[PDB]
């Protein structure tokens, strides 16, 4: 397309969230006790779970195995989350990335005049 | 049918795992979006020696510059020649020329 | 406190499962007794490739042929029936007594 | 002289996968067997090719290489050893390597 | 780096998913009841009993080695801010930055090779000069 893919576009999207200019949230609530970052933890979180979903996956196998295609859809748009979460990610990093790289520059400005 | 079964669940195992290779995003080659600013593959060039032998400059010679090219070139042959191990001792005159 | 999409859905199993012998349960247990490759007492059963063992009871020598030909009158079935006019073939079958070379009697597998 | 039948959108869809074509080395094998080097048309063409490097419009072009690929090809003795085979591989095998 | 790599986990562990259900099928099965076993053995290409319950277990460990390494990854993972403020400004500074000491280095440069021009001339002089008049 002119624009990247979006998550909503192609399935459901189990989560939503923004972080504010100079401020990242983070706070404790308990499946094992976690006092940890709030994206991470939705991470975490989505994983344990999939893992889980398979586990059911396997067993609808083993039971029932007409049933998968529900069971494959949970997993399906788990892991679509995860991706599209990640790619929440990226922009920050490529950012970051090219900061890197005008630091390289400036690197080799600073020495070139100085060795000059 | 239950045999289909297996096979139709890997298939659509597979499937998934294709939309996800098409979901993912990976970070930008800045770099060869940089060279392509200046509209060459600079990595392409420089790494490849048919390029290289058969790239050819751009037409524009600045004549500012071949004269200084020729300034640093003789000077260089000036460099060349005093520390040149070998004159025969009839051309032991030299004139660096333009 | 609870993931999602985990047990979002109940299933009974299998109505019917591989687990059981069905080869019991749909009652084919005679069936294998009766062309087995092997007899309940233990002897093995000898079955021809052919048919033959149905020609062996009719009379005459009867070569087995390959003809497509009752599929095709299964793919184009015919009406319901064929008019008959028994006299007219009467009269058309009575045949002269005198011989019909080329065709020996081998068929009929009388001796 | 036939009248020419162009399209304006379509010819710049058009000429974005051209520049793509310019890409690939076997096109550039095929197109010097079939001697199109030989037509003045052409060189013109690719002249008009370079408006393909132009912020806004590279921009869209998806397969660098072309870019490089037109400037390797204003030199006509590369157009004549991209008509050989051998040097075809040379090429291919280049980028695969870089690849 | 990072994220990509993670990324490339969880899409290391979907194949993971069919690859290990595939391979468990595709490998001996046959199960006798009350009956004898009996197979097609060409088309059944056996495995041991031990063999599979060896390879499933095998499999599960794997499996679960790979979430906890995503687990571990998703810690290693330092929480930023989705807006780049911080982060452009920065950019701002450096760009600028990088701007004033490009145009430092082009006047120390432009007095720089006129200098370079002085001192070849004198150079010249002596190169012909010395060697005249030694020979």
């Amino acid at each position: 397309p002119l624009d990247s893919q979006d998550t909503g576009a192609v399935s459901a999207s189990s989560v939503n969230e923004g972080f504010r200019a100079d401020q990242k949230s983070k706070d404790g609530e308990t499946s094992d006790l976690i006092k940890i970052p709030r994206r991470a933890y939705e991470l975490r979180f989505l994983s344990r779970s999939l893992m889980l979903n398979f586990l059911e996956l396997l067993g609808i196998m083993a039971k029932a195995p007409e049933q998968f295609p529900s069971k494959v859809e949970n997993i399906r748009v788990l892991l679509l989350n995860l991706h599209h979460l990640i790619n929440d990610y990226r922009p920050h990093q490529s950012r970051e990335s090219l900061i890197m790289l005008l630091e390289k520059q400036l690197k080799h400005e600073e020495s070139q005049v100085e060795l000059l | 049918g239950q045999k289909f079964c297996f096979q139709n669940l890997v298939h659509v195992l597979q499937d998934i795992r294709y939309q996800l290779s098409f979901a993912r995003l990976r970070n930008s080659d800045l770099v060869t979006a940089l060279d392509i600013l200046s509209t060459g593959t600079s990595l392409r060039l420089a790494n490849a020696p048919t390029s290289k032998l058969y790239m050819l400059s751009e037409s524009p010679l600045s004549t500012k510059q071949i004269l200084q090219t020729l300034h640093a070139l003789n000077m260089l042959i000036r460099i060349r020649l005093s520390l040149y191990e070998i004159i025969p001792t009839p051309f032991q005159h030299f004139t660096i020329a333009n | 406190p609870e993931y999602h999409y985990v047990g979002s859905v109940d299933y009974q199993p299998t109505r019917p499962s591989a687990h059981q012998n069905l080869i019991e349960l749909y009652g084919l247990t005679e069936l294998a007794k009766k062309v087995g490759r092997v007899d309940e007492f233990g002897n093995k059963r000898k079955m021809r490739r052919s048919y033959k063992a149905y020609i062996q009871d009719l009379p005459g020598y009867n070569e087995i042929l390959r003809d497509n030909t009752i599929k095709q009158w299964l793919t184009n079935p015919i009406r319901e029936e064929v008019p008959i006019d028994i006299e007219f073939l009467h009269h058309v079958f009575s045949v002269e007594p005198g011989i019909i070379p080329g065709f020996n009697p081998k068929v009929f597998g009388l001796e | 002289l036939l009248s020419k039948v162009p399209d304006d959108k379509s010819r710049f869809e058009i000429e974005l996968e051209f520049v793509q074509m310019l890409s690939n080395p076997w096109y550039l094998n095929f197109l010097a067997q079939h001697k199109y080097f030989e037509d003045e048309a052409f060189l013109q063409y690719l002249e008009y090719m370079e408006y393909w490097r132009e912020p806004e419009y590279v921009k869209f072009i998806i397969y660098p290489t072309c870019l490089h690929m037109l400037t390797l090809l204003k030199n006509p003795q590369f157009r004549n050893d991209i008509s050989r085979a051998d040097l075809s591989k040379q090429v291919n095998d280049e980028i695969y390597y870089e690849w | 780096c990072r994220c990509t790599q993670l990324q490339d986990t969880i899409d290391e562990v979907a194949t993971q998913f069919y690859s290990s259900i595939h391979y468990l099928s595709s490998h001996h099965d046959f199960v006798p009841l009350p009956g004898q076993e009996k197979v097609s053995d060409s088309k059944v290409n056996p495995i041991s009993a031990e063999e599979l319950q060896f390879a499933q277990r095998d499999l599960a460990k794997d499996l679960v080695t790979k979430f906890m390494q995503i687990d571990t990854l998703i810690n290693q993972l330092p929480g930023i801010s989705t807006a780049p403020k911080h982060q452009l400004e920065k950019i701002k500074k450096l760009q600028n930055s990088i701007e004033e000491k490009q145009l430092e280095r082009k006047s120390l440069e432009s007095e720089n090779e006129d200098l370079k021009l002085q001192l070849a001339k004198r150079i010249e002089t002596f190169g012909r000069l010395s060697c005249v008049l030694f020979q």
